[PDB]
This record gives structure tokens, sequence and C-alpha cells, in this order.
């Protein structure tokens, strides 16, 4: 729910550096796995900005999504 | 050189026409394996120091080798720092410069110096890197901040703490060592969660950046029915000429 | 191995542990062949080729606290160490228990 | 067909279905739903083995291997594109119009 | 000794390869995907 | 093959000087083992005793195979590869999982080697394309980082600190290990510039 | 959090964990994603040294478009960023398709039968090996440079002749990259000694000759 | 490239002949196992069910958890 706020918060300018330290801070600090709900909240904020750093991380994200046994759907390929 | 790999023709040769002239000891395995086609910048020699020194290999056998420190560096920020000993000027100069190659590193030219003191020491040298919109140093390590890149940039180094304040590895080696500590306005805005610009410009929206997120119906005045969102009353998004 | 008007002991000893022998192995240009050319499993785990100590590292360092704090940390595996670990060599055997039988 | 889909501009956007039914619109095209590349060659393979499609030994396509690989390329294709071009009007004329 | 981690490892290659003028190898990128174990927070 | 043309060159020194020497065979011994086989064995069999079903293993055995194909490339040094390789596998998650495949009884780590030995053919992560079913029966046959029960080659570099404080016995209790040069009389050739190691002997 | 992802995890390590429940005719859901996958990897797949032979060109090609990238970003001075590295991993994804479409007819003239199909894919098996480049790559940077080189005429002749054949995405930088290299002397004296008998030695004398005068 | 499944049927089959629709590389391998010609850098199928439990453990590290909530 935290990145699905933060993908459509534009309150302030920092929400997609707010959202990287947030997945960042989920996955190695608090020890979570990121499922398949966790993918698609972060790409869908990582496919709007226009960097090039960003949309390579979008797709890295994609492929390790591939790679860990979470196959891609409708939403993935959105 | 660029090209370690590829197409190996029978009919051509593995060199270009248009090729810069190497030196007379430069060798394409200075350069290691992790490297080797990977540096898109060429890079500039700097000598520190030439020392004899005397290598005891046996009780009766006592031989006098050549000592050298230096650092490789180029002005787009990738620079590194190596010293060995061998029996000749030449080999001496290959194995530092080999030894520069394998611990190099690299920084952030975005404002071409630091944004933050960077206060470290090593045993007993201890060397201050702080912002500045010049380049304020000695030439020793003047030149090695033009080494990195570092045109805005101050440096201070205090040798007294030293046991041998007269060694000239320990300019070179607080040097590097405060530019490796260095973080970079980037690095520290992915850290916290920032925009970078938001740390170094002063624009009031950014304003905006420092207090933590609160919610838009609880920092605006409610309404008869309770808290209200503050685009959905007229009075607010219609502006007053219309 | 010919001895040379030495013992055959103290002159494999010399060839193989002293200081221009792992030197030669890491090459210095000694005098003439201070260390054994060819040996396979039989070459201490020391002086290997994927060993992660070098002397030639280690000369330009003229204190041992230099040494203990530039140098990086040593290579644990290698073939050799594989070899003697198929062989159980990593540790000596243990030899007949002194400590209370007698000093004859 | 992969060379005109190639400079269609619409293909991505259609279904499977839609140049299907573009291409062939008869049993050879048609799958009986998922549709994808492997249903299309185990219904081939098993019309081969029976015999109802005829396949030419040997690549048709050829490139990469000789500098001269789009004339063997052509040379593989002239009967089969003569055919596709001269039997409609043998069938049209079999009509006796 | 802690300045040879891969944690420092990977971050001295990322502000490496950040200058623009060197090339990252497939394992920096395929590391930034699938990051090294840490022992801490556990 | 490099490896055939120095065989080639060995019994062509062989039969010219009739004896055999010490520098033909110390050539052939650098040339048969400058392969990298062994870490990528190393990480193979550290994959070998994962879960496949678990979401960590998953991780740990994408990140070990990821290092054994840059090993592999070239692109990483052996040191750098080997501390990657330590910090992946002194995690309690790895050790944890290990001693679960342990409590198990019928374990997947036999089908987990025969599969590294099928992806090492497949990749090209060897010399020959039929050796790393030699280096399989190598691998089991004798002592071997196969055999220890956690995946890894037993060395004490490769395991915890606070696993090896009340087990062994070193220099003082309660990284680069020297000897202090009180001991003017340690051995014949030892001194304050031999290093010693907590759990072998390499001399 | 005992949720329906949470315990999909936990049966999937709890089958996994260890030999017995993951064997064939056990579970229908794993033996369907296997079965579907040997279905993918039995149209797939290539004999072992067409295999090989695919690793060593994919390999070659690889750093030879990896070479390419090098040589442009030398020549402009500008810098790596993310939209290079993604440029450069399309076109070695591309590349590599192709080199699959390419071998795919190696490896059916290999399992063919005949005896001149299966001795032409030993010998592109043998020349992959080995390391030695192909002839294709080398008319393929030919015709491309006669292709940038000629007027439009000669420019909209050579495009339609060849918009039909498969030709590889071939930067402008692997063209300089092929063109700008030297040539050797001892292949050229080879052939000038194989193709002309003493006439070749006279020649190659007179060459020396030149070569010592233009030394004095 | 964008080419329809289909159309990447028809390019397959173009690409590899009638050998596309002939007996797979593994059974190749296994006919010159049983004739008796098989080269010695290929890996022979000698174990159906233990090749069967390896490629099944190498699926397995890409088999799809079940995310379906009841």
């Amino acid at each position: 729910l935290q990145l699905k706020a933060l993908a459509k918060d534009n309150s302030q300018l920092n929400s997609l550096p707010e959202a990287i330290q947030l997945f960042d801070q989920m996955e190695n600090v608090y020890g979570f796995i990121a499922s398949r709900p966790h993918y698609d909240a972060m790409m869908f904020h990582l496919s709007q900005s226009p960097r090039p750093e960003m949309r390579l991380r979008c797709e890295e994200l994609a492929h390790k999504m591939e790679l860990m046994g979470i196959v891609w759907n409708a939403n993935t390929y959105l | 050189d660029l090209y370690p790999e590829g197409f190996q023709w029978k009919h051509k040769l593995n060199t270009e026409y248009n090729q810069w002239r190497s030196n007379t000891w430069l060798t394409p395995d200075l350069i290691p394996k992790e490297h080797r086609g990977r540096f898109l910048c060429n890079f500039q020699l700097n000598i520190v120091a030439y020392d004899m020194r005397v290598v005891k290999f046996s009780p009766k056998d006592h031989r006098q080798w050549i000592y050298c420190v230096l650092y490789v560096g180029s002005g787009k920020g990738i620079a590194g720092w190596g010293r060995a000993v061998a029996p000749s000027t030449q080999e001496a100069k290959k194995e530092a410069i080999r030894e520069a190659f394998s611990n190099i590193i690299a920084v952030d030219l975005e404002q071409e110096g630091p944004m933050y003191p960077v206060r470290v020491n090593a045993d007993g040298v201890r060397v201050l890197l702080y912002p500045a919109r010049r380049i304020v140093a000695n030439f020793r390590v003047a030149d090695i901040l033009c080494a990195f890149g570092f045109q805005h940039a101050g440096c201070r180094i205090n040798l007294k703490a030293t046991n041998n304040p007269k060694s000239p590895t320990h300019t070179v080696e607080g040097v590097f060592e405060a530019v490796k500590a260095l973080r970079s306005v980037s690095e520290i805005a992915a850290s916290r969660g920032k925009v970078p610009h938001s740390l170094i410009y002063n624009i009031y929206p950014y304003l905006e950046e420092i207090r933590r997120r609160k919610g838009m119906m609880a920092m605006h005045p409610p309404g008869k029915d309770g808290l209200l969102m503050p685009d959905r009353v007229v009075d607010n998004r219609l502006p007053d000429h219309l | 191995i010919n001895s040379g008007d030495q013992s055959p002991y103290r002159y494999v000893e010399e060839r193989l542990y002293s200081k221009p022998s792992r030197l030669d192995r890491e090459g210095v240009k000694v005098n003439k062949t201070y260390a054994l050319q060819g040996l396979g499993d039989l070459e201490p785990l020391r002086y290997g080729a994927n060993f992660g100590i070098s002397e030639k590292d280690a000369l330009k360092y003229e204190t041992v606290a230099e040494k203990a704090k530039y140098m990086e940390p040593p290579i644990p595996y290698s073939s050799l160490a594989a070899r003697k670990l198929a062989a159980g060599a990593l540790w000596p055997a243990a030899p007949d228990p002194e400590g209370m039988i007698s000093k004859e | 067909v992969w060379q005109g889909e190639a400079n269609d501009k619409l293909s991505p956007y259609k279904s499977d279905e839609e140049i299907a039914l573009e291409n062939d619109n008869t049993f050879f095209s048609s799958l009986s739903t998922r549709r994808s590349k492997f249903d299309y060659l185990e219904k081939w393979r098993d019309m081969y083995r029976h015999g109802t499609l005829e396949v030419p030994e040997g690549p048709t396509l050829n490139f990469g291997r000789t500098p001269d690989d789009h004339k063997e390329t052509m040379a593989a294709l002239v009967r089969g594109w003569y055919q596709r071009n001269r039997k409609e009007p043998a069938s049209e004329e079999e009509l006796k119009r | 000794n802690e300045k040879y981690e891969p944690w420092e490892h990977m971050k001295r290659m990322g502000r490496l390869v950040g200058t623009g003028f060197y090339i990252p190898p497939e394992w920096y990128n395929h590391f930034r995907m699938f990051p090294p174990i840490n022992h801490n927070f556990q | 093959d490099t490896e055939f043309q120095a065989l080639v060159e060995f019994i062509e020194g062989a039969s010219y000087d009739q004896l055999i020497s010490g520098r033909r065979f110390k050539k052939v011994y650098d040339v048969l083992s400058e392969n990298d086989d062994m870490f990528i064995w190393l990480c193979h069999t550290a994959m070998s005793v994962l879960n496949p079903g678990d979401m960590r293993s998953r991780l740990i055995y994408n990140h070990l195979r990821i290092l054994a194909e840059s090993v592999a490339s070239g692109e990483m040094t052996q040191r750098t590869a080997f501390r990657f390789f330590e910090s992946a596998v002194r995690s309690p998650a790895y050790r944890e999982i290990a001693k679960r495949q342990l409590e198990g009884g019928a374990a997947t780590r036999l089908a987990g080697i025969s599969a590294a030995a099928d992806v090492m053919r497949r990749m090209g992560l060897t010399r020959r394309p039929m050796s790393s079913y030699f280096e399989l029966y190598q691998r089991i046959v004798e002592r071997s980082e196969a055999m220890t029960p956690w995946g890894f080659p037993p060395l004490f570099q490769f395991e915890e600190r606070l696993s090896l404080e009340p087990r062994l016995k070193f220099f003082s209790r309660a990284r680069i290990f020297w000897i202090p040069p009180t001991w003017n009389r340690a051995g014949r050739f030892l001194g304050p510039h031999v290093t010693l190691y907590p759990g072998m002997t390499p001399d | 959090l005992s949720s329906g992802i949470n315990l999909g995890r936990l049966r999937l390590a709890e089958q996994f964990s260890s030999m017995n429940g993951w064997q064939s005719k056990e579970d229908p859901a794993f033996d369907a994603y296997v079965k579907e996958r040997r279905r993918k990897e039995n149209y797939e797949a290539f004999d072992q040294r067409v295999e090989r032979g695919y690793a060593a060109a994919a390999k070659l090609h690889k750093a030879e478009i990896q070479n390419a990238v090098k040589r442009r970003l030398k020549s402009s001075g500008a810098k790596f960023t993310a939209e290079t590295l993604r440029e450069m991993s399309s076109a070695v994804t591309e590349r590599l398709a192709w080199l699959r479409d390419v071998w795919a007819q190696i490896d059916a003239d290999y399992r063919s039968g005949d005896s001149a199909r299966q001795e032409t894919a030993a010998q592109e098996i043998s020349a992959a090996l080995r390391g030695e480049p192909n002839d294709y790559m080398r008319w393929v940077y030919e015709t491309k440079r006669e292709l940038r080189f000629a007027g439009p005429v000669g420019r909209r002749a050579i495009q339609e002749e060849l918009q039909a054949a498969e030709l590889p995405e071939v930067l402008d930088e692997e063209v300089n990259r092929y063109h700008d290299l030297k040539l050797n002397m001892m292949e050229i004296e080879r052939e000038v000694k194989a193709k002309y008998g003493v006439a070749g030695q006279q020649h190659w004398a007179e060459l020396q000759a030149a070569k010592d005068e233009e030394y004095i | 490239k964008a080419l329809s499944p289909y159309a990447q049927a028809l390019r397959h089959v173009a690409l590899r002949g009638a050998t596309a629709f002939g007996p797979g590389a593994k059974e190749m391998e296994l006919d010159m196992l049983r004739k008796g010609t098989l080269p010695a850098d290929y890996r022979p199928p000698v174990q159906g069910r233990w090749d069967d439990t390896i490629e099944r453990w190498a699926y397995a590290w890409q088999f799809p958890a079940e995310e379906e909530q009841d």
C-alpha cells in the first residue's frame, strides 16, 4: 500500500527515490522477499520516469521477476 | 586498448592504421584482466617518488633495488595510485603502473568537487577535503586533484602525527583515502530518499522536501462534512480573475 | 637429490623453505636455481601459484606491520589445496606420544 | 509472410486469429483455445507424417553461411511462388467462365 | 577487515561506472538485480 | 588446444634429453592447472545443497550462478570472487538451509551436483566438453567439497568466527596472521615474515 | 502473515525440500510445467557440436558489437549512459536471435543425412570452434561500405536487391573497425607465392627491394 | 522481431527443412548411442530416470509458486 501510494504521490518531488529506498529497506533490512504485488507496485512507479536508469531498473526488475519463478502477466507487460 | 577480443581476420592484422604510437615501456599487459578493454579515457602518468632500497634475500646477498611510487589519472574522474620495487627503473615504473591500475577508483564530477567537508585520517596523516569554488592546495596535492578532475575543491594535510613526515607516499595515500571516503550528492540523495537538486540549490519548493509527508486533508482546513481535499472546493481551484 | 658435500635433509630444507628459494619461485633472478623446479602434489601449499601470498608484493614493505596492514587477504582454496584435502595432508599426522613414556 | 509482416506496421497490434484469417483462412491455419508457434509445429508435424503436408528437404531460407545465399534462397522458392501465382488462374479457368 | 567487502566492491564498481568512461561488466548489473547475502539485521 | 600442445612438447622434450627433468614437468603442471573449474565447482556444490522451492535459496542460487559465470567469463578476478563466495557461504540463511538438508535424509544434493555437471557441460564452463563428469566423479569418490555436510571446502576461512573461537586453540583469545618477532628461535627458516594459518599447515 | 502467496511459497518449499515430492507422475502442475518446457526444448535445440559452434560465434559477435559501441563512444567522446547500455543489449539480443536463425540451417544440414550437407556443416563447426571468422561477415561489411559510398542509383539497387535477404543490422562502427585494420604481409606473401610461381618470387624480391630502398 | 507465431512457425520450418518434423536431437543421440556410432565429446544418455531427475531439478529452480487465493 505504501508503494501504491508513492506511485501516485505528487505532494513532493522525491516520491521515486523514497520508493527506491523503501524497496531497498524492505528487501535488505526487514528481510522480506518481494512478491508480485511488490514488483507490480514498483514497476508501475518506475515506468513513469523517462530517465534511462529508471527504465533500466524496471527492465532488471522484470528480469528478476521472471528469474525468481514469477511469470509475466498482463500487468507486467502493461 | 579497447579491443582485447573480437574477430581475428587472417588476411588482416590486429592493429589499425590510425593508431596512437606506444612508448618505449608501454606494454598491453599492464592493465589487468578485469579492467582490460574497459576504460574509455586516456590516462596520464605522474611520478611521486623514486627511491633506492637495500633488499635482503640471503644473509650474504643484499641487492640495491629501486622503489617507485606514482599515480595514474584522467581528468574525467578516474584515478589510481601505486608503488612497487624492482631491480631497475622502468620495471619499477611498470609494476607500480599495474599496481595503480589494479587499485583504481573514481568519483562523481557533477559538481567538480565535494559538497561537504571530509576529514579523514590514516595512521598519523590527517587530511581534510572541503568544498570550494577554486582549487586550493599545494602543487603536489593540486596535481592529484587535477588527476581526479576535482577543480572545485580544497585539501589540507597534517603530517605531524606521522613517524616519518618526510615520506612521499603519505601525501598521495592521504589524498586517495580522502577522495575514496567522499560520497557524491546523488548517492546521499538516493540513500536518504531525496532528489539531489533539493540538497544543493536554493529554490523555495525544496522546503516542501524538508518536512515529512503529511496528508493534504490534514494540513488544509476542513469543511462542513469533515475532511475535504483542497481541490474539491471551487474557490480554491478557480482563479480569482474568472 | 645430489647432495654436494652437505646432508641431504638440510640441503632439501634449504632448497624448499629458505627465502631465496621462495623468491626464486616468485621470480627474482637469484644466483642459480635455489628452489626445486619439478614438483607435483608434493609442492608445499605456501608457494603455490594460486595462493594469496606473493613475496614480490611483500618486498616493498620494510616492516611486518605494513605487511599486515596493506596486503590482501590470502586465497583460501586452490587446486593444490584440493589435492592436499583429498590426500589429507592439510595437517600432519600425530607422532608417537612422548609425554609419558621416557626421555631415553 | 514474414517479409510481409515486417512492412505491415499493424501486425504487432493484430491477434493470431486475425493474421491466420488474413493469410490462409483454411484448415491449414485453423486450430481446433490457445495459439502459439509450437501448436502450429505440432499440428504440421502430424500433417507431415500422414502425409497430407509435403515439406521440401533442406533449408529453403538460406542466409549467414555463404556470401551468395539469397540466390540459393530464390532458387528454392521459384516453384512454390510460381505455383501460388499460377494455380489461382488455373482454378479460375477450370470454372469455365 | 571490512575494506574488502562485496558491498564495498559493488559500491566501488558503481561509482566507477557512474563516470560514464568505464563500461560495466555483466556481473555488476546482475548483482544489482541479485545482491549479495548480508549477515546483519538477522 | 594448448594442453595437448604442451603434452606434445613434454613428450618431445622427454624423448630429446632422455630423462624426466624438472622444467618440463613444471611447465605441463602449470598448463594443466590453468583452469578455473575449481571455483566453478565450489559455487556449484554450494548451489547443490540449496532448496529449489525456497525463495531465499533461489536468491543464493542465482547469486552463486552469476558469480560462477563471471569467473568463467574472466570479467571478475579470483580474489574478489573468493570474497563474494565466502560472504555468501558464511551467511546464516545458507547454513540453515544446509542444516535443513542434513536433517532431511533424502537429500537432493546428488541430483544437484549432477545437474551442476550438466550445466557446466552446456554453458561451456570447462576446458573439455566431457571433463565435468570426470570432475564430478573426482568430487564424489574423493575427500572434497561435495562430501562436506554443508557444501563448502572445510577450511576455517569458510566458517564463522563465533564458531571458530570455542573450538580452535589460536594465539590469544579473550585476517592475516603473523609470528611476532619475540620468537628468535621458532624453526630453522621460520621467522616474523612467515605467516601462519588457523586450521591448516600449508608447509 | 498467513496469506495465499505465503502459504503457496511454504508448500512449494515443502514440495521441493526432499526428493520424494517432485518426481515423475506425482504432481500434475509440475509435470505439466516440465512437459511444456521439454516440448519447447524439443524444437529449439541443436546438436552439441552445433551448440558449441553457436556459442563461439555468439561470443565473437557479442565482442564485436561491444567493440563497435566502444569505438563510437571513443570517437564521439560521449559518456556511457544507461541508454547506450540498453541499445547495446538490444543489438546483442537481435544479433543472437539472428545467429540462432543462421545456425538452425547448420543444425538442419548436420542432421539431414546427406554426405555433402554434413560435410559442409562439419566445416562450419570446425571454422567456428577454431575461432576463424566467417566470410559472410566480410561480405556484409564490404557491401555495407559499398552501400555507404555509392550514388543513389547504386544505393537503390543494393537496397532493392538485399531487402528480402536476411541481413543482420550492422552498425557503421563494425564496418569502420573492419576497414581500418592493417593487412597482414605474411598472408599476402603466401597468397602471392601460391597463386603465382617464380614470377611471384621475382615480384616479392622487387617489393623487398623497394622496401629496403625506402629504408635508405 | 515482430513476427506472428504463425509466421514464426513458417520461418522455423523454412529454416530447418524437413528435419524439423523428423526426430529431435535427443532421439538422434539415442539412435547414435544404440547403433554404437557416438563420438567421445558427445554426452551419452546413459540413464533415463536420472536424466529426468536432473532436468526436473533444473526446471524446479524456475517453477512458479501458487499465488492463487481461495
